[PDB]
RNA sequence: UAUCGAGAGGU
């Protein structure tokens, strides 16, 4: 199991630990339910991949 | 540089219409007019001004 | 936000009437039915009361910062 | 020469026809109803504490709206005419408001009511926010939760609406004229038929319609203003009629003093 | 001058019963920056009442 | 993300000809098209050698030079200012210094806010940075 | 600045002289310029976000050359057409029909 | 039965959206990433 | 010294600046300043 | 306006501007005028 | 009270 790098998680989807929780636990972690991710964090900053 | 370049004594704002001032006025923000300025010369008719 | 204190255009006092329009909405009136209940005469005063929403029950479920 | 025939009344509308008087004369009074009144309202609001999830400033608008009993409020003076330092008993009322909620669950709403009066200038009846019934909360202000708290300190002055809407005692205020167009005051648009396409005035039947002979009444003038004064509450529907009259008095008055001081 | 950045409460004028900070004190026209909206004033130095040991203290503190 | 307006559509007095408009002042007196504003201000302490690093303090004007044209005096002992206070452009928000290399030992690095913005102070952040060394954010309110 | 000092105005593109006029300062509230309506034409103005830039001459000579060459009413008429450029629009056209 | 109303189409609609949301282009196409590509490019 | 709120548990503290930047009832290192001391006024406009 | 300028010189036409505009605007602010939707529909006869 | 870039915008 040698480490390789780190990859940035988009927001909601399967591999982001927001997938589950569900309002009740979104709210505890300071998340917005109308918030659909498909963006990523990085250094804080929130950046979209443009098709 | 030389053919063009930025200045002194300038200002921008948004722009609206009055139809209550002259075609040869424009109207300027008071704060505007307190932070550009004119060098008037000191003379008997205006030390006083 | 919150349902606003006075209508904008007319300044009549909407802000004790939220309570009142969500109640007759519960017991099935239909909401033009309801807004005249309430004597909202003006449409100024209707628009305010039909189109608000009310997101502060929203913001609410935010576990307080202190 | 000026007669009133008052078609309706109750405590925040009445309803009535003015006549035989100039135009000027009631739109005048109409704008000084709207604009020149005084009434009572909070406009100093001092925060002790607020862990609601509205902020300062949109709680201290919302409660310079909240309507105050103004019935005494002309006997009251201004605060920038008072010799006093800052506010005081004579020239403003004060009210408090402290809400809170204990409790794990559910949502405390804070409504106008719980606005306490602590000072004021005794014993005028000014200062109480206004309430429809007994049971009446009033005008919704805030919404808490678990251990958020709102506690202010609200310091009421006298004022008008033209410094703040605020301190209007009106809300709208319905007025018409010549509800069959005689005076041709207005040239209607029509697609076919200018009769059929335009409703009729709620006051058609207050005069009589045009005969389909009767010639134009070129030195006919308006003279019948049928008008209706909504209140907030912060004053009796006749009570801004009648004080209207009264502020637009003061202000002829001041304006003949000031000539016959001129001279 | 020892009032600068110290607060004060306006006991007459337009501004009568308002917060301020004196943000500037050259000579007998001070600069307050009211609290209330964001805007900084000219006020004389004798419309002002300054804060000190025990409530608001005219201009001998 | 609107409001609905009551509208008409006229000549009035000429002040809204070429797209401009006429607004109601009594209905804004009431809330038309109100807005919260917020700004936040970010800043961190930087390390520039074994034991140099900058520091979250308010500056002594005896040690430590270049310091701001604007007002310290509502920063508290951590260098920041506290939520409630109302803040003008140049006002400092932040106070950081950085020492010189070889009394009067410092040189200021804080942090003044926007000279063309005003508000009230609505909420400071601090915490420490994935080195290790502090980390604030101040969150600027106002309303317009 | 104040009122009736000259001062050069300017709406980009700076696409011909009429671009450039000089105008009376008159100081007012709120925070926009002020245009006389009629004066949009040349400019190519209006008052849908459009900005507008203002210059203030620094002499005795410069003032001269503002007011006595540049000033707005020296301008009614163009050499690109031997015509106006400016006249009545909008409220006061409709209305005066 | 009876025919397909233009409510029905919206009846649909809705189910797309009810299933797919606003950003599935984005979420599916990061999720095989992470499941398969990343695995795949090592073995390249 | 100067009053804190931890951004997680909302205890309430103090803090000498020398102290380390975390809250003591559940070592969170994110943390709130506490309002100011200062009265507040708003115009109510 | 090109008249004028000829004739008066650019102060006078200058002031024309301003007094055409302060008579009209008064009258159009006690005259009224609008447009809605209405005028946009042609009657039924034409439509066909 | 930095420099070099990039991106999104205003007329
Ligand atoms: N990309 C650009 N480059 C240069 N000038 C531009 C520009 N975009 C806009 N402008 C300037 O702004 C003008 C555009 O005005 P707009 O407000 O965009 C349209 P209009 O033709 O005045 O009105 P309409 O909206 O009634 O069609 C141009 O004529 C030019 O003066
Ligand atoms: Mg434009
Ligand atoms: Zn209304
Ligand atoms: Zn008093
Ligand atoms: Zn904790």
């Amino acid at each position: 199991k040698v480490h390789i790098g780190k990859v940035p998680i988009m927001l909601r989807s399967k591999f982001c630990s927001l997938r589950t929780l569900d309002e009740v636990d979104l709210y505890k972690m300071k998340e917005c339910p109308y918030d659909m991710g498909g963006y990523f964090v990085i250094n804080g900053s929130e950046k979209v991949l443009i098709a | 540089n030389l053919m063009g370049k930025r200045v002194d004594f300038s200002a921008r704002t948004v722009i609206s219409g009055d139809p209550n001032l002259e075609l040869d006025q424009v109207g300027v923000p008071i704060s505007i007019a307190k932070t550009l300025s004119y060098p008037e010369t000191v003379t008997q008719y205006n030390i006083h001004r | 936000m919150i349902i606003p204190v006075r209508c904008f255009s007319c300044g009549k006092v909407v802000g004790d009437k939220w309570d009142a329009y969500l109640r007759l909405l519960e017991e099935g009136k239909q909401e033009g039915d309801a807004l005249d209940e309430l004597k909202l005469k003006r449409y100024c005063c209707r628009r305010m009361v039909l189109t608000h929403v009310d997101l502060i029950e929203k913001f609410l479920r935010y576990n307080p910062l202190e | 020469e000026p007669k009133v025939n008052i078609i309706n009344a109750q405590d925040d509308e009445v309803e009535l026809m003015l006549s035989d008087v100039n135009l000027s004369l009631a739109n005048s009074l109409r704008r000084t109803m709207l604009a020149e009144v005084p009434t009572l309202a909070i406009d100093l609001v001092e925060i002790k504490m607020n862990t609601s999830v509205l902020a300062d400033e949109f709680i201290s608008h919302r409660l310079g709206l909240i309507p105050l009993v103004s019935e005494d409020v002309e006997e009251m003076k201004y605060s920038r005419d008072c010799t006093c330092e800052d506010y005081c008993d004579e020239c403003s009322v004060v009210l408090e408001l402290s809400a809170r909620h204990e409790g794990e669950e559910g949502t405390t709403d804070v409504y106008s009511s719980s606005l306490i009066k602590v000072s004021g200038p005794g014993n005028l009846n000014v200062g109480e926010p206004v309430r429809r019934d007994d049971y009446d909360q009033g005008i919704l202000l805030c919404k808490l939760r678990n251990h958020q708290e709102l506690n202010i300190r609200c310091i009421a002055k006298k004022g008008i609406a033209k410094e703040h809407a605020k301190w209007s005692p009106c809300s709208a205020i319905a007025f018409e004229y010549d509800p069959h167009n005689k005076l041709k005051h207005t040239d209607f648009w029509f697609e076919v038929d200018a009769k059929k396409e335009w409703p009729d005035s709620k006051y058609a039947t207050w005069e009589e319609p045009p005969k389909p002979g009767e010639v134009f009444d070129y030195k006919a003038k308006p003279n019948r203003f049928y008008m209706t004064v909504e209140t907030t509450g912060s004053l009796k529907a006749n009570q801004v009629f009648s004080r209207g009259i009264k502020t637009l008095q003061e202000k002829l008055a001041n304006v003949l003093f000031e000539l016959e001081n001129s001279r | 001058d020892p009032t600068l950045n110290k607060t004060v409460k306006i006991r007459q004028g337009g501004y009568k019963g308002k917060i301020g900070i004196v943000k500037e004190a050259n000579g007998d026209r001070f600069r307050v920056e009211l609290h209330n909206p964001n805007k900084t004033i000219p006020i004389p130095c004798s419309f002002l009442l300054i804060e000190s040991t025990h409530g608001w203290v005219p201009y001998e503190d | 993300a609107g409001q609905n307006a009551i509208v008409a559509i006229a000549c009035y007095s000429g002040y809204n000809q070429e797209d401009s408009m006429i607004m109601n002042q009594s209905s804004i007196d009431r809330g038309l098209f109100r807005s919260l504003f917020f700004r936040s201000y970010m800043d961190q302490e930087k390390r520039f050698g074994i034991s140099i690093v900058e520091e979250f303090e308010k500056p002594t004007r005896a040690t430590t030079l270049r310091l701001k044209h604007g007002t310290y005096e509502k920063l508290d002992e951590d260098g920041l200012i506290a939520p409630g206070v109302r803040v003008s452009g140049d006002d400092i928000i932040i106070g950081k210094t950085t020492p010189i290399p070889p009394y009067h030992t410092k040189r200021d690095a804080s942090t003044p806010l926007r000279s063309t913005e005003n508000g009230i102070v609505d909420q400071v952040l601090l915490t420490t940075n994935q080195e290790g060394l502090k980390f604030v954010k101040v969150r600027m309110r106002t309303t317009k | 600045l104040m009122d009736d000092d000259p001062v050069l105005f300017n709406r980009q593109p700076s696409l011909h002289k009429m671009s450039m006029m000089a105008h009376r300062v008159k100081v007012m509230p709120y925070s926009t310029f002020r245009l006389n309506l009629s004066v949009t034409s040349p400019y190519n103005a209006d008052f849908d976000g459009d900005e507008m830039n203002l210059h203030v001459p620094q002499s005795e000579e410069t003032r001269a050359e503002l007011s006595q060459l540049c000033a707005v009413p020296l301008q009614i008429v163009s050499p690109q057409s031997n015509k106006p450029v400016m006249g009545i629009v909008q409220d006061t056209l409709c209305g005066v029909r | 039965d009876d025919t397909i109303t233009t409510e029905d189409c919206w009846t649909v609609i809705s189910a797309f959206f009810e299933e797919k949301g606003l950003v599935s282009q984005q979420l599916d196409s990061f999720d095989e990433f992470m499941e398969t590509s990343i695995q795949d490019l090592v073995w390249e | 010294g100067v009053k804190y709120t931890c951004g997680a548990c909302a205890h309430n503290f103090s803090l000498n600046k020398s102290d380390p930047v975390r809250c003591k009832e559940c070592g969170h290192r994110v943390i709130y300043k506490a309002r100011t001391k200062r009265m507040i006024q708003f115009d109510a406009r | 306006i090109h008249t004028v300028m000829r004739e008066k010189g650019p102060k006078i036409c200058a002031e024309l501007f301003g007094n055409i505009q302060k008579v009209v605007n008064y009258w159009l602010l006690h005259n009224g005028f609008s447009i809605g939707i209405g005028d946009a529909i042609a009657d039924a006869s034409t439509m066909k």
